């Protein structure tokens, strides 16, 4: 009598097979971010343009993407945050406008570039509050930062036509910072994606999407040697 | 004042743990030895079972 | 009166210790040279289940020892019956990101939470074939961590925040509160009596705690770093914790004292799940190395090595009949082993 | 029992030096990368330096740099702080902190609120 | 020296029969073995490997006997297996490599749509399309005498002679429906990935500035060289001889020319294994688990 209980429980897992088939296809359609900074950052400002945990869904030329802001944390993060080692790329916002904040910001960003279950992830790095830096610089980088004072603009720097060249240079400055630690390492398996931003604007979700477009361009020729 | 608060919690809890009637560890040992050989015909993972008896086989 | 206060607290500290040390006549590996090693123990992958698409976060079995319970990070839960492999239920989450799961002694119910702070217990006993959530638990201000049934009307949880709970889950409130680390609390053990549990943190640190009364028992250390682990002995007089140090230690509640160092000298990785057999011999630890070593608990020494995952191993468990063992990973598979 | 203990501080002068010492009890000390930290009266705290396990790897804040010389003695047990040539804003509590995983680079929770793996600081008055 | 001309050719042809076989056979391991490269990514992989090892065990074993023989002692009713055999695998592997090319240029064209571009159902309606054409132009037509050139052909005197007919029609619709428009499609759309491949280059080495250039553009053209050169190499002149001897005739080629080419285009089954499954880094990781377990 038992044939017919081995029936019904196949009968059963055809069933759940069906709909773990439907949603893995669901699942390998969207693609997932994670938001980190929760504070002078104005990372509310750009979720609004865009509870342990927040789960914002936008789509860009029908691609999904699946933003997940960090809520009611504490700041030990060690344990947490291993928690996110399959997104496409991480968003991180940093101000570039009393601590040395921009120092704890690139000791965060080493940390999780440096981390063995992060070291494969991408970093979106967003350079937010420019116009408070204009506003300082116009007016303190040189007493937290002194080899600022033998940083010299770049040759590639893309400044606007109507820019202080005081504020190109911090700007460039505080980049190149980011950038000094993400070309430490990572052998190819990941990089950092900065971008300079206001406040509010309406551009970040096609820098994203441009970011992730050249995420996975990268790790796709990577796989076939052709990079 | 709020390291005293805790300070005076901290204090309670060291003086409450200090009140314990430990055992010598070689007791503790021969108890925990003892146990382990009188179930040792018990356990599957020790003793391997024969694929009529096991499940999993 | 912080001076004082800290005085007092060295002291303390120091007569503990002091009475610590009055106890250590001998050492456990000394008193077990006279018995028998439990030779080589070797296991082979009896099943292996498919069908999550993320890492597998936690697994836990049923009292039957044949159905487990595993939470995956695609937002599902997953029942299956491990003998035949068939899946008995799939169960979509409300948030993808569970750390922890947990079946019911009685089989009733299953629970399960993680980074959204809400412990969510869901009733398999449906009238209508289809599981709903029966409850869910708000209590807790951190990403909630591992949570065990007491019985069908209490669980206890642990989460980020340094606390521990005792729930009462038919009025969904907080019935105990158990407060004194000051790390995460990254497991929970229940005693085989259900009167006492140990609680593992990011203190490298544990803590004996007495439900009933909801106070904390004993306080025991000597890892180095966050504790990822914890079990007790099948007798309940005895904890097994393992940490971020590559070592894993046994502790004795009666002693007061760290009974037994495992360790090995090419272990430099941590360890993510600690468990015992049913008689309480063999020792099982899961390490990030993509491996789970088998340890000998009287004479510490490796006895066996479980190799197969291709990631880290997550989760790993002991039938209450001891036939066999389940491991997960990060790379989507369960695995029994004989 | 992991345990870490600072020594060192008093009344200074500016353009004075100052020798900072931590001792550590329970762990094995060539394993960890070892952090100075910071916290001032009235701000929060605040990360100074860092040096690794086997004393390569030195880095400073750029504040702080060119003025602080950290360094580790594993076979002593120790880690030290040389601080010459002060400033009356340096006047903060100091702690000595241990990254909690071996043998790794990366370390998170060491400027945070509520961690347990330093001592109890020093106060260094300007 | 004609006798130690057979023996070398006898030794050569041994080399490339034993190359071929372990090395599809190798490839079938790695996948077997380590089921972490079972993906949709690999299949067209693993159906090259088992195309090209079928080559070696039905095909190629007898080739090289009529070759050095120069004798069909089998008989005639196999003759026309033995004709259809490697008409069908040539043909499957050909667009299995077709297959290949196309999936990688949906993989890096639109990286974000590809998870559902390539769908499994896609990729199996893929395989049987191939297999569909393969057994169209090597059953079907060879059994129905559309390759046979007309009725006034009168054979060998003997069946020793084993040798595709050709007639002007099968060689123009061979040439073009199997090798010419696939390598004009395959040539433009690496041409298009070898675009995007060093202008991401550019970008990765330019970022840097303090730091030496990380990336090589000279070794990403050599990738791309190699697995072009190896598919036109192996294969452009035996499908230009075909069609040349389909509209003028088989009196016109030489007999070398007509082994030399048979043998090129036999050839490319060695490099299959190589050019797709060593070159993958993925496979690179089986091949150390592999030894390792
Ligand atoms: C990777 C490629 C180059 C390997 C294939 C090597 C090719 C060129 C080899 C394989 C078999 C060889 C043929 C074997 C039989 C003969 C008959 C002899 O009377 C003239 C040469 C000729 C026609 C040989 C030319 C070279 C040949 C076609
Ligand atoms: C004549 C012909 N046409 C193909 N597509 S293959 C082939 C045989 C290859 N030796």
């Amino acid at each position: 009598d038992q044939r017919n209980e081995e029936k019904a429980q196949r009968e059963a897992n055809k069933k759940i097979e069906k709909q773990l088939q439907k949603d893995k296809q669901v699942y390998r359609a969207t693609h997932r971010l994670l938001l980190l900074g929760a504070g002078e950052s104005g990372k509310s400002t750009i979720v609004k343009q865009m509870s342990g945990i927040f789960e914002t869904k936008f789509q860009v030329d029908k691609v999904n993407f699946h933003m997940f802001d960090v809520g009611a944390q504490r700041d030990e993060r060690r344990k947490w945050i291993q928690c996110f080692n399959d997104v496409t790329a991480i968003i991180f916002v940093v101000a570039s406008s009393q601590t040395n904040r921009l120092q704890e910001a690139l000791n965060l960003f080493k940390s999780i570039w440096n981390n063995r279950w992060l070291r494969t992830i991408s970093v979106i790095l967003f350079l937010n509050k420019q116009d408070l830096l204009a506003e300082k610089v116009l007016a303190k980088i040189e007493d937290y930062f002194p080899e600022f004072a033998r940083y010299t603009t770049p040759e590639d720097a893309t400044p606007e036509p109507g820019e202080d060249p005081r504020v190109t240079r911090a700007k460039y400055f505080i980049r190149d910072e980011f950038l000094r630690i993400s070309t430490a390492s990572g052998d190819g398996r990941h990089y950092c994606y900065p971008h300079f931003t206001c406040s509010v604007d309406t551009e970040n979700i096609r820098r994203v999407f441009n970011d992730c477009r050249d995420i996975i361009q990268r790790m796709h020729l990577r796989q076939y040697e052709l990079l | 004042t709020a390291s005293i608060a805790q300070a005076r919690k901290l204090v309670e809890q060291l003086k409450m743990e200090a009140n314990i009637d430990r055992i010598k560890v070689s007791k503790a040992a021969a108890d925990l030895m003892a146990y382990c050989e009188a179930h040792a015909k018990e356990d599957p993972l020790l003793t391997p079972v024969p694929a009529s008896e096991n499940p999993f086989r | 009166e912080l001076d004082q206060l800290r005085q007092e607290a060295e002291q303390l500290k120091n007569q503990i210790r002091d009475a610590r040390k009055a106890c250590a006549d001998a050492t456990l590996s000394q008193i077990t040279n006279n018995i028998d090693p439990v030779g080589r123990i070797q296991m082979r992958t009896r099943r292996t289940l498919r069908g999550h698409l993320a890492k597998i976060y936690a697994m836990h079995w049923g009292t039957d020892s044949r159905l487990l319970v595993s939470a995956s990070q695609d937002g599902k839960l997953i029942i299956w019956d491990s003998y035949t492999t068939n899946k008995v239920h799939a169960i979509p989450l409300r948030s993808s990101w569970v750390m922890t799961c947990a079946y019911a002694p009685s089989g009733n119910y299953v629970a399960c939470g993680g980074l959204d702070n809400i412990c969510s217990i869901y009733n398999l006993k449906t009238r209508e074939g289809n599981v709903r959530v029966s409850r869910e638990l708000a209590g807790h201000t951190g990403y909630l961590s591992c949570c065990r049934f007491l019985d069908d009307n209490q669980i206890v949880t642990s989460s980020g925040d340094t606390t521990c709970a005792l729930w009462d889950i038919e009025t969904g409130q907080q019935t105990t509160t158990f407060t004194g680390h000051t790390g995460d609390v990254m497991s929970l053990s229940l005693a085989p009596d259900t009167r006492l549990f140990v609680s593992g943190a990011c203190d490298a640190s544990a803590k004996l705690w007495d439900v009933r009364e909801g106070m904390c028992r004993q306080t025991f250390t000597g890892h180095e770093s966050d504790i990822n682990a914890i079990c007790f002995f099948p007798n309940g007089n005895a904890f097994a914790t393992g940490s971020d140090d590559a070592t894993c230690r046994l502790f004795d509640l009666r002693a007061d004292q760290e009974l037994m160092t495992y360790s090995h000298d090419n272990i430099i990785c941590g360890i993510t799940s600690v468990s015992f057999s049913k008689s309480g011999r063999l020792l099982l630890a899961g390490y990030d190395d993509f491996n789970c070593n088998v340890w000998d608990a009287l004479k510490a020494d490796r006895a066996g090595v479980l190799a197969g995952h291709d990631n880290r191993v997550s989760c790993l468990g002991v039938t209450d009949d001891g036939m066999a063992v389940a491991t997960g990973s990060w790379d989507s598979f369960l695995k029994i082993w004989n | 029992q992991v345990q870490l203990q600072e020594s060192g501080g008093g009344l200074v002068q500016p353009g004075g030096s100052l020798r900072l010492s931590c001792a550590a009890s329970g762990f094995t000390f060539s394993n960890y990368k070892m952090n100075w930290v910071r916290q001032a009266p009235g701000k929060g705290l605040e990360w100074v330096s860092d040096i690794s396990q086997s004393g390569a790897s030195i880095s400073y804040t750029g504040s702080v740099k060119g003025r602080f010389t950290i360094s580790r003695d594993n076979a002593k047990n120790t880690l030290y702080l040389q601080m010459n040539s002060l400033k009356p804003e340096d006047t903060a509590v100091y702690y000595c902190a241990r990254c909690p995983a071996p043998f790794t680079r990366d370390c998170f929770d060491v400027t945070s609120t509520t961690y347990a793996y330093r001592g109890q600081g020093t106060q260094v008055t300007v | 020296d004609s006798t130690a001309c057979k023996i070398t050719i006898t030794v050569v042809l041994a080399v490339l029969i034993l190359i071929t076989v372990a090395g599809n056979v190798v490839v079938c391991l790695a996948v077997g073995l380590n089921r972490r490269l079972r993906n949709l990514t690999n299949c067209f992989i693993v159906s090259l490997a088992i195309t090209d090892l079928l080559l070696g065990l039905l095909v190629l074993p007898f080739s090289a006997i009529y070759q050095l023989s120069c004798k069909w002692s089998f008989g005639k009713v196999f003759c026309n297996i033995y004709t259809s055999l490697d008409v069908m695998l040539c043909t499957a592997s050909i667009l299995n490599l077709f297959m290949i090319s196309l999936d990688r240029y949906c993989a890096v064209m639109d990286p974000l749509r590809y998870p559902v571009l390539v769908t499994p159902v896609r990729v199996a309606i893929s395989l049987v399309l191939i297999w569909v054409i393969s057994i169209t132009l090597s059953f079907l037509s060879i059994h129905l005498g559309w390759n046979s050139r007309n009725e006034t052909s009168k054979g060998n005197h003997t069946t020793s002679k084993c040798k595709v007919q050709v007639n002007e029609v099968y060689g123009l619709v061979d040439g073009l429906v199997t090798f010419y428009l696939p390598l004009l499609i395959m040539c433009i759309t690496y041409y298009r990935i070898f675009k995007v491949a060093r202008d991401q280059a550019k970008r990765i080495n330019h970022i840097s500035s303090w730091k030496a250039a990380t990336i090589r553009e000279h070794k990403a053209t050599v990738t791309l060289a190699a697995v072009m050169g190896a598919f036109i190499i192996c294969w452009f002149p035996y499908f230009t001889a075909f069609v040349y001897r389909g509209l003028r005739g088989d009196d016109a080629i030489n007999e070398v020319l007509e082994a030399i080419v048979l043998w090129l285009g036999y050839a490319n089954s060695a490099l299959n294994p190589i050019l797709y499954a060593a070159l993958n880094r993925d496979f690179r990781t089986g091949y150390q688990q592999l030894f390792c377990c």
